[PDB]
């Protein structure tokens, strides 16, 4: 099966530069035109650039012409996007996508890589428990969680019991605070009778800052 | 460039109803028009290509029709998992362009939120700050009001709230509000209350604790 694996996204200064990579497998890379498409936080899809199978032909949206360069290395099955002169408005998840030469659609997409263009500093989160109590218990159901506070850039990932616990979990979209820092919470509802017998641990990872936390959430 | 206009912006339809989504191109794109589904936290996925052709493994309940400048995506029977943003896309001409998207929401029966409140941790307090969290769990519709009160004083400006995307299984929402105060403010007051208003509740629900 086809895969497109992206990398290279992260936090960069306005005016700075980044190179995104896309490692393609499961199909004949050189036979296909490729495209980068991006999506700003809370917004729709915007085509960025496209390159022919061989690389001799390239196309760009006007909003990126003269700053970004799309290129490919067929011998490595890799697509690239060199991003120069970055602006706050280039902040987006960038997708790698395979192009159908007959019908004109993008028939397969990578999962994306986040590019954040800002002058704000990287900072790791603090992780605080949302402790179960009688004030978070309603008839044999208890809620408990983790508050993942004050971090930058996005993203953070949150699992529960190293991913063994998935039912009833709600990990919320991060919110940007007035401080310029994000915060998020992740909660789960469990049987109240399990509070004395089952350990609940939220596993937080903020790779931007090299911050990993496991937070055991204990009854209050 | 070719502009693709999507209507409506939002479709809220009951599970099992037929969903019809419209995409209008500014100029004839012939049949070179595709449809994508994007679920929360995921890349778009091709549903339809060449105006009416279904991609590999795409459910038969998805279909497209149209030529030139008028196009339709149809979901024969909406499933709860069908909560997504749907986008059209043309490549009759460079530059490749996309519609602005239709969000299809699943209209389920009313569900009251389950309300939960959380005190700040000792660890955070030692840092000089106090966050109190209120959770509204598994409700419909999305509209809900959370009021924070500290010793009867409505707190405004010092909370942030977040709402999950519609659940793909039960069609509900959840909401988390964080009230943040200094440790000094928190220690000066007694009663911490979250008051929730939602149409599934016969009257507002209050969860509170005393710091003591």
């Amino acid at each position: 099966e086809v895969q497109l694996l992206e990398s290279g996204g992260g936090l960069v200064q306005p005016g700075g530069s980044l190179r995104l990579s896309c490692a393609a497998s499961g199909f004949t890379f050189s036979s296909y035109a490729m495209s980068w498409v991006r999506q700003a936080p809370g917004k729709g899809l915007e085509w960025v650039s496209a390159i022919s199978g061989s690389g001799g032909s390239t196309y760009y949206a006007d909003s990126v012409k003269g700053r970004f360069t799309i290129s490919r290395d067929n011998s490595k099955n890799t697509l690239y996007l060199q991003m120069n002169s970055l602006r706050a408005e280039d902040t987006a998840v960038y997708y790698c996508a395979k192009y159908d030469g007959i019908y004109g659609e993008l028939d397969f997409w990578g999962q994306g890589t986040l590019v954040t263009v800002s002058s704000a500093s990287t900072k790791g989160p603090s992780v605080f428990p949302l402790a179960p109590s009688s004030k978070s218990t309603s008839g044999g159901t208890a809620a408990l969680g983790c508050l993942v506070k004050d971090y930058f850039p996005e993203p953070v990932t949150v699992s529960w019991n190293s991913g063994a616990l998935t039912s009833g979990v709600h990990t919320f979209p991060a919110v940007l605070q007035s401080s310029g820092l994000y915060s998020l919470s992740s909660v789960v509802t469990v049987p109240s009778s399990s509070l004395g017998t089952q350990t609940y641990i939220c596993n937080v990872n903020h790779k931007p800052s090299n911050t990993k936390v496991d937070k055991k959430v204990e009854p209050k | 460039e070719i502009v693709l206009t999507q209507s409506p912006a939002t479709l809220s339809l009951s599970p099992g109803e037929r969903a019809t989504l419209s995409c209008r191109a500014s100029q004839s794109v012939s049949s070179y028009l595709a449809w994508y589904q994007q679920k929360p936290g995921q890349a778009p996925r091709l549903l339809i290509y060449d105006a009416s052709n279904r991609a590999t493994g795409i459910p038969a309940r998805f279909s497209g029709s149209g030529s030139g400048t008028d196009f339709t995506l149809t979901i024969s029977s909406l499933e709860p998992e069908d909560f997504a943003v749907y986008y059209c896309q043309q490549r009759s001409n460079w530059p490749l362009t996309f519609g602005q998207g239709t969000k299809v929401e699943i209209k389920r029966t009313v569900a009251a939120p389950s309300v939960f409140i959380f005190p700040p941790s000792d660890e955070q307090l030692k840092s000089g700050t106090a966050s109190v969290v209120c959770l509204l769990n598994n409700f419909y519709p999305r509209e809900a009001k959370v009021q924070w009160k500290v010793d009867n004083a409505l707190q405004s400006g010092n909370s942030q709230e977040s709402v999950t995307e519609q659940d793909s299984k039960d069609s509900t929402y959840s909401l988390s509000s964080t009230l943040t105060l200094s440790k000094a403010d928190y220690e000066k007051h007694k009663v911490y209350a979250c008051e929730v208003t939602h149409q599934g509740l016969s009257s507002p629900v209050t969860k509170s604790f005393n710091r003591g």
